[PDB]
């Protein structure tokens, strides 16, 4: 015996992930994930249960840290749209009520320096590159498994790139009342944040609406020792948690 | 403590000048200015205008208002030697999803159901507008457009309107010169704010539109010398 | 405290070894290596016990495992020939009976990778460098703490060196239903195999009779970091338990 | 949880050190660091308490660990004359009762390897450069701060620099009766050793009187690898604890 972090089994449907480096955990505030919006309309429910068969953990592509590099964006309800039985309840449906569950892993070694700052940012509006009297036309806002990805990939028509102001005019050391963990290469290699569901309208279209930007920035630089590989990839998964959509028995069929 | 100084409802509460405006009435048609703020104004109200150039409401994301506006008129045309020979001034709060009028003796000053005020120049009146909201808390700070579908205008997200102000004069006769300032103060009761929110670096740009200026100026200080301080 | 490994001094003779990293244990089968063959022959009892002096860990010399390298097989009732009081108890008798237990120690640092398959097998018959209907004479079978070497030693008259076939006409992968052990440089440097007696006659002569070769083999080669040695040692003792013989108040002396 | 070592906060007034590293203790003696030199004289007592106001960590300078090094040796009461409250006390009294813990940190990563000697010297009168029937003049022993510094400052007039006979004639492995602890960069990076007072007269100026040397000494030679600083730091600190003082509202001023 000795050391017993808790890195069991976190099998969920498809998902076995179980990767947990001092698996220690922030939920974005005193609420969790939960599924009920009331208790009932004195009727009869046949109130769409997907949790069953939502809360896979879907990961996305991996991003390499390197020296140059800035930050990456994504927009939470929308970067899973072309995946995942989620993303056809998505276009399927309309409305829908998501809470999520986000891990983000930072491979590195022993030998590698550099600091990590996550945070869930919620109603995240933009900052265009134009910066007048119009933003982007939400084509170049969400990608979808891609991010923003604001290291070094400067544009036209659309958001800034600018990292200090973080698309929001807000500042960079100033952003830490949202949510938010370090990923701090002497003491951990992930960070896991808890995303209850946040919107002034209880059931909402996540098509339309971009509930979170998840945000992943290196506040310092990563210093490889020389001989190594100028590169750290980052793994970004999400987990579901307790969703919940509105549309039963009421969709045929939409393509797009 | 639990004393109403740092807490949120005595942090916002306070009333300040927002659309400052300038009418007065003067005939039918008569002489050739008639449109742009003479004769009636609407306002489409925002605190968009001048909250500290929208800073304390834009540094939480959910809030909800209880408003009252409380609407000073004047008299910039000497009301001390006469230009107020009972001078009543019509207010009228129009709310969204209403239609504006758009001319002095126009059918939606006197039409059904829209809250509408008479009081002398230079004296005042106070309203309550109630929780004037389509989501349960006003969205300052959203990110989403109105739909995929048809789409109303853009993400400026005025979906969340709060409502419209109109001020006219109901008086007559070209002969004379009057003119007449209004001033409304909003203030905001029973505050419930949520979601916490950093600050902006820049004064803003744009309403609505979450953006930051170009050509910017840097927001924070140097170093008087070296981190070496005194 | 901390970290509490079965380190403590295993003691046992003249041998006071108490070298264990990660002192797991892994026996042959679900037998132990147990004395007695019988209980008695309802007569007063002189049974041979030299447990309490034959019992040490005789330790083996050391092997260096270099990139090039194939193997190394040593015959074990057979390797401890010429030495200690248990080989002259060998030639002294003609028939004994000898559970071991093999320790198997190769010094690695954290920086080296390979891994490394110790295996156990009973009754390894020898495939021939000829490979037809003639073997070994049984002068190259057991050098005896010299091992047959399969690294790069070939030769000509005696046994195969082919490492896949391991002398036996077998798989290298299919090895692994006799008792074995991998030792991952990841995970441990040791490696330990409790052998109990195994022979269909109960009693029987380790002069004549080969019960046991020992095979250390890399499975994955061994990649050092450039700078440092290309080798690494491995090490191997023998403790003979429960280990007993047959020639009682009878054996003089023969020489050879 | 893990790991527990002793490494929360010994805040101690205007000191708030807590560095241990195997936070293991060896006191000189069996001897603690005790105030009371006796109960009373059957008398109301107003006797000097400095312990809420001296019992500061007062550290000294660091001292580089290179290859070419020899030891540093600073005589312990008249090591902090110009520094703290304890200095002044020092100066501003004349006699005083002094026990002392005295720390001595190395940093050293997991690489570098050495040893070193901390020993702590009661009464350590001094050998000269000399040699003969003369020794220094008390000029050239105890600088304060800055130490005997062995490594290879010669110097005519004072004491010899010679390591051997550690200005004693004595002999350096013979050393080892007086309270001491290895610093093994192996096992641990720092020291502790908790001084009584020692004197045959129960109060004593520390003005006029060398109570302590202390001598941290390298046996082994301080091999880092190549491409790394040739050099170590030590740090040391001292807590004189159980402090007391005679001048009892006597002192009025006397500069120096």
């Amino acid at each position: 015996c000795g050391y017993s972090d808790r890195v069991q089994q976190i099998t969920l449907g498809n998902s076995t992930i179980t990767t947990q480096e001092a698996a220690n955990a922030v939920v974005c505030y005193a609420e969790w994930p939960e599924y009920l919006p009331d208790v009932d309309a004195s009727d009869v429910n046949k109130t769409s249960k997907p949790d069953t068969s939502v809360c896979r953990f879907y990961t996305l592509d991996s991003k390499t840290w390197t020296t140059g590099s800035k930050g990456w964006c994504w927009k939470l309800p929308d970067a899973l749209k072309d995946m995942g039985v989620f993303g056809q309840n998505m276009f399927f449906h309309s409305l829908g009520r998501s809470g999520y569950t986000v891990h983000v892993q930072c491979n590195a070694t022993k030998f590698h320096s550099g600091c990590l700052l996550v945070v869930v940012i919620p109603e995240h509006q933009l900052a265009s590159h134009e910066g007048g009297n119009v933003s982007v036309k939400y084509t170049f806002t969400h990608p979808g498994e891609r991010g923003i990805d604001l290291s070094s990939a400067n544009e036209v028509g659309g958001p800034v790139k600018d990292v200090l102001y973080n698309m929001n005019g807000t500042l960079l050391g100033n952003l830490l009342i949202f949510p938010h963990q370090f990923i701090n290469l002497r003491t951990n290699n992930t960070a896991t944040i808890v995303i209850p569901y946040i919107n002034s309208v209880p059931i909402d279209s996540m098509t339309r609406h971009n509930n979170v930007s998840l945000m992943v920035i290196p506040i310092a630089p990563l210093t490889v020792p020389t001989g190594a590989t100028p590169s750290l990839p980052i793994t970004v998964t999400i987990a579901p948690m307790c969703t919940e959509f509105s549309g039963i028995r009421s969709k045929s069929i939409v393509p797009q | 403590f639990n004393g109403s100084e740092t807490d949120v409802e005595c942090f916002l509460g306070r009333a300040a000048c927002v659309h400052v405006t300038e009418i007065q009435n003067k005939d039918a048609t008569g002489i050739d200015n008639h449109r742009e703020a003479k004769l009636f104004n609407d306002w489409k109200i925002n605190l968009s205008s001048l909250v500290q150039l929208r800073k304390k409401l834009e540094l939480f994301t959910y809030v909800r208002f209880d408003s009252e506006y409380t609407i000073l008129a004047t008299a910039s045309q000497p009301d001390s030697a006469n230009y107020s020979s009972n001078l009543v001034v019509q207010a009228m709060y129009v709310p969204p999803g209403a239609p504006n009028p758009k001319e002095w003796d126009d059918y939606t000053w006197q039409s059904a159901s829209n809250p509408s005020v008479f009081f002398k120049v230079g004296d005042t009146s106070r309203f309550s507008v109630p929780y004037v909201g389509l989501a349960s808390a006003y969205n300052c700070f959203y990110d989403g457009y109105s739909h995929d579908d048809a789409e109303t205008q853009y993400g400026i997200t005025v979906l969340n309107h709060m409502g419209s102000m109109a001020f006219r004069i109901v008086n007559e006769h070209d002969e004379h010169k009057t003119l007449v300032k209004i001033r409304v103060y909003h203030r905001a009761k029973h505050v419930e704010a949520w979601i916490p929110r950093a600050p902006r670096a820049l004064p803003y740009t744009s309403i609505g539109r979450t953006n930051y200026p170009k050509n910017t100026e840097p927001v924070i200080k140097k170093r008087k010398g070296d981190i070496k301080s005194y």
